[PDB]
Formats: C-alpha cells, sequence, structure tokens
DNA sequence: GTATTGACTTAAAGTCTAACCTATAGGATACTTACAGAGGGACACGGCGAAT
RNA sequence: AGCGA
DNA sequence: ATTCGCCGTGTCCCTCTCGCTCCTATAGGTTAGACTTTAAGTCAATAC
C-alpha cells in the first residue's frame, strides 16, 4: 500500500461528511450568528451584568457551542469546493496542501462575514473569498524574496501580454513594445524584468556552482599587512614632526580613537582658537607635502 | 634575490595517483631555464613516472617544523629502499643498467 | 607537435581567490587555485609521520 | 614664526512639505475529492516443514 | 559537458 | 495452532587520484527633494 500520501489521506478524510444545500446553509448561518450574539451577551452579563438564570445560561451556552458546531460543519462541507478550486492554480505554486489550507482560511473568513437575508447560495461568496486568500498567500510566499501584491500584479500582466504577443506575432517583443502596450515607460519595463528575476540554486549538476564562487569581498591577504606597515610609517612620520603638530593632525583625522575631531573641539582641548589651529593645520600639511616627508608614503597608493 | 631566498629551502613533489609512501618526496629546488620541472631520473621508479607528459605538484613547507620534517624525513637521499621489501628503488634501471 | 604545451599547464599560487561556502582555496588554472592534497597524499604523509 | 579679526563661500545637517511606495482589506449568482501523463552485501520481514 | 595522465 | 528451524524475497548504503577548458479603496511608512540654518573651512590683512 505504502499509504504515506497525505494528499490522498486528506481526500479520503474530507470525503466523510455530506454536502449541503441552501436551506441547510441558512439554518447553519442563523445558528452561528445566534451563538455569537449569545457569547457576546453572556460576556456582557458576566461583567457588571446580571446573574444569568441557570436555565438561561444553560441554553445560551448550548447556543454558543452549537454555533461553533455549525461553523465547523460548514467548513467540512466546503472543503471539497476548496480542493476543486485549488486544482487550477497548482503548477506554479507550492505544495498543494498549503493552497488548500489558505482556501480554508478564506472559508472561515467567508462564513464569518456571510449574510443569508440576501437569499443566495453560499458557494459564490465562498469561492471569491477562497480565491482572494489563496492568491494573497501565494504571492506572499512565492519566492525566497518577497514581492508585494501590486508589483506582482503588474509582473503577471506584463507576462500575460508578452505571452499573448508571442503567440500572435511569434517573436518576443521589445522593451519599448511592452512599454507602449502597458502604457508605462521602458525603464519601468526594465525594472519589472529586473525584479522578476528568480534566484538560481547554489545546488546544481555540472558538481555544484558553489565550487566556483570566488569571494571577491574577502581577505585580500596582502592589503592587511600593507595597512599595518602603512600605519607604522604614519606614526613614524608624525613623530618626525613636532608633537603639537602631530597631535593636532591625529585629532583632525581621527588617528587616535577613530573619532574625527573638528576645529572647535581641538581648539577647545588645546585652549586656543579655531583659526589658530587652521593655521597650524595648513602649515603642517604644507610641511608634509614636502617630498622628503612624502617619499616614504608616495608608494602607498 | 630569488636565488638567495631559494638556497636551502626544500619543496615537496607530489604525483597523483600517490599509490604509496614515496609518492611525496622532499627535494632541494634549483632554478632552471624553461617552464618544465626537471626531476632527477632515479626517483622515476618511486613515482611510477614516465615522461610521456605526466605532471607533478610542487608544495612548499613553511614553518620551521615543516622544513625540518621535509629536510630529515622526506628527503630523497634518505628514502632509497622500499617500505615493502627493502629493495632499493634508487637502483639504476633501464638505460643506465644497459650502460 | 601535440596540444599539451607547457604554457597551458604550468601553474602556481601563493595566495589567490577563495571558495564561498567553504573557505578553501579555489580550483582550476582558469582561476589561481591550489592543488588538491588528497586523501592518498594525506596517507603518504602519515606514513612518513 | 605665531597668534588674531572680518568677510566670504561651503558642506552638513534640520525641517516642511510632500509624494510616492507599501501593507491590508474586500470583492455577494452558481461555482464541491492531486497527481501519476547498476550491483553487491547485508539485514530484516516473512514462505515451507517436523514436533508437541 | 568535454578532455590529459 | 503455536514453536523452532530452515528457506526465501524485498529494501537499502557503498565502489583511485590528479589536472585543464484581476481589480478597487484606505491608511500609514518611507525617502526624497528642496528650502533654510548653522558650524566650518578659507582668505586677506596685521601686530608682536
Ligand atoms: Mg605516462
Amino acid at each position: 500500500t505504502a499509504s504515506a500520501d497525505s494528499v490522498r489521506a486528506y481526500l479520503k478524510q474530507i470525503g466523510k461528511v455530506a454536502l449541503l444545500n441552501a436551506e441547510e446553509e441558512v439554518e447553519l448561518a442563523k445558528r452561528i450568528e445566534a451563538g455569537l450574539y449569545a457569547t457576546q451577551l453572556m460576556t456582557e452579563l458576566s461583567e457588571r451584568g446580571e446573574k444569568l438564570p441557570a436555565a438561561q445560561r444553560r441554553d445560551m451556552m448550548w447556543i454558543c457551542r452549537d454555533g461553533d458546531r455549525a461553523k465547523n460543519h460548514l467548513l467540512e462541507a466546503n472543503l471539497r469546493l476548496v480542493v476543486s478550486l485549488a486544482k487550477r492554480y497548482t503548477g506554479r505554486g507550492m505544495a498543494f496542501l498549503d493552497l488548500i489550507q489558505e482556501g480554508n482560511l478564506g472559508l472561515i473568513r467567508a462564513v464569518e462575514k456571510f449574510d443569508y437575508t440576501k437569499g443566495y447560495k453560499f458557494s459564490t461568496y465562498a469561492t471569491w473569498w477562497i480565491r482572494q486568500a489563496i492568491t494573497r498567500a501565494m504571492a506572499d510566499q512565492a519566492r525566497t524574496i518577497r514581492i508585494p501584491v501590486h508589483m506582482v500584479e503588474v509582473i503577471n500582466k506584463l507576462g500575460r501580454i508578452q505571452r499573448e504577443l508571442l503567440q500572435d506575432l511569434g517573436r518576443e517583443p521589445t522593451p519599448e513594445e511592452l512599454a507602449k502596450e502597458m502604457d508605462i515607460t521602458p525603464e519601468k519595463v526594465l525594472e519589472i524584468q529586473q525584479y522578476a528575476r528568480e534566484p538560481i540554486s547554489l545546488d546544481q549538476t555540472i558538481s555544484q556552482l558553489g565550487d566556483f564562487i570566488e569571494d571577491s569581498e574577502a581577505v585580500v591577504a596582502v592589503d592587511a599587512v600593507s595597512f599595518t606597515l602603512l600605519q607604522d610609517q604614519l606614526q613614524s612620520v608624525l613623530d618626525t614632526l613636532s608633537e603639537r603638530e602631530a597631535g593636532v593632525v591625529r585629532l583632525r583625522f581621527g588617528l587616535t580613537d577613530g573619532q574625527p575631531r573638528t576645529l572647535d573641539e581641538i581648539g577647545q582641548v588645546y585652549g586656543v582658537t579655531r583659526e589658530r589651529i587652521r593655521q597650524i593645520e595648513s602649515k603642517t600639511m604644507s610641511k608634509l607635502r614636502h617630498p622628503s616627508r612624502s617619499q616614504v608614503l608616495r608608494d602607498y597608493l | 634575490v630569488l636565488e638567495e631566498v631559494i638556497a636551502e629551502h626544500p619543496v615537496l613533489l607530489n604525483r597523483a595517483p600517490t599509490l604509496h609512501r614515496l609518492g611525496i618526496q622532499a627535494f632541494e629546488p634549483m632554478l632552471v631555464e624553461g617552464k618544465a620541472i626537471q626531476l632527477h631520473p632515479l626517483v622515476c621508479e618511486a613515482f611510477n613516472a614516465d615522461f610521456d607528459g605526466d605532471q607533478m605538484a610542487v608544495h612548499l613547507p613553511l614553518s620551521a617544523e615543516a622544513q625540518a620534517e621535509a629536510r630529515i624525513l622526506m628527503l630523497s637521499s634518505n628514502n632509497i629502499l622500499s617500505p615493502a621489501s627493502g629493495r632499493p628503488l634508487a637502483m639504476p634501471r633501464l638505460d643506465m643498467v644497459t650502460g | 607537435k601535440l596540444h599539451h604545451l607547457v604554457d597551458d599547464k604550468i601553474h602556481a599560487r601563493s595566495t589567490g581567490p577563495y571558495s564561498m561556502i567553504t573557505q578553501q582555496p579555489l580550483g582550476g588554472k582558469a582561476q589561481f587555485g591550489g592543488q588538491r592534497f588528497g586523501e592518498m597524499e594525506c596517507w603518504a604523509m602519515q606514513a612518513y609521520g
């Protein structure tokens, strides 16, 4: 047998309960609405309300539990509608079961927000609610990257237009062609193509691509020691100059803590004015541009 | 300057498939004109290497311990006999035997 | 003259590109890569000690 | 050389408005069961027969 | 996927 | 019919190395974009 198919097991499961008709649906809807109002009234009467008479409390609690019963009965009734609807979409989505469950969520929404006084079979409203929920969940859970609904819709419209034009014309149209067809810009079309891209799988057969994936962002393995020696040389050169000049440069360019101190802060910490320090900075940088202080640093670019 | 760095610094010569222990041996490198590794003819037996176009891999020990290991244990002149039967594999063969 | 010319074979690496998921050196002369010091070579080294 | 004041331009924020993405809800005729479309050694789950 | 030892 | 001893069949992990070349409607968040302010950097002259 090898009965490990949850699909067939679930179908066999949902085949147990019988399908219903319009008057039965009206009865169930009335029962659920009455049960909900009963629970609401009992909560209201439990808080600063009234000591519910034993018999009244009893039969209204019965009404509540029976409303829940009817809700569940209806959901069991229309599971088959869910599967029948879900069949069309499968082929471009996830596990069938996921779509079925989204359909069930749409059903509980529909049975929550159904009205019987309009005198209609429940099937249509159920259908629309189901489809809305399925499409929403499919979109939210389609790709490893998330693409919100309106952009999903324009992507689908672009795809349908391109496919029908391929069927009719026979050639793949152009970005300007799709821009004029969809009343949008060619750059927008290009962006929709770009965001339409789906990730490739690191796992493949060729071997796996993961083998040949150079780590362009990684240890350079030479610039590390290069920067170490660089810093050593800068400390040396700064020691060659005056200590005040060296400290001023270190604070100006953040060589001591990584925090770049500016003219007002350095003038404050040296007890002088920012123009004084600007003169200091200009003279020191002019001193540094003199090649004897720069022959040992020129090669570091 | 390359000569000076090279002097007294052994390298390892792997040949796949490394059937047995002498597939890897440590040699003192010396610089040679051209682009082909010049291998001493008398380790051909150990490497099972005829010169019909076979290729070898040069590794490079770095730490002092690795250099000592290559120098003392895996040097060519220190691995003459077989590990199997103790017969010499540096034994002259083929053309030298004919001579 | 056969098409197995030295210029198309000689290869070396001191430090070059690296793999992604595993941090091993890459492979192939198209890249730099290094030589796979494989399991039998490991055995040779252990036998030497 | 070292430390100042008074324009004169400049980058870095701060803010106001805004404008443009983005997440969420709903859509009320009827609409009721997925799909399918090597070989070898070894062990464990199970045929065939004598005994009580 | 193709190829050399 | 259960026990114990045989056979028999079905389902599963493992086998050289190295290289090369569908739509609508709301409400809220985000950023963006430009106008305005301010600390900031510069230049010219100067006195000691
Ligand atoms: Mg050969």
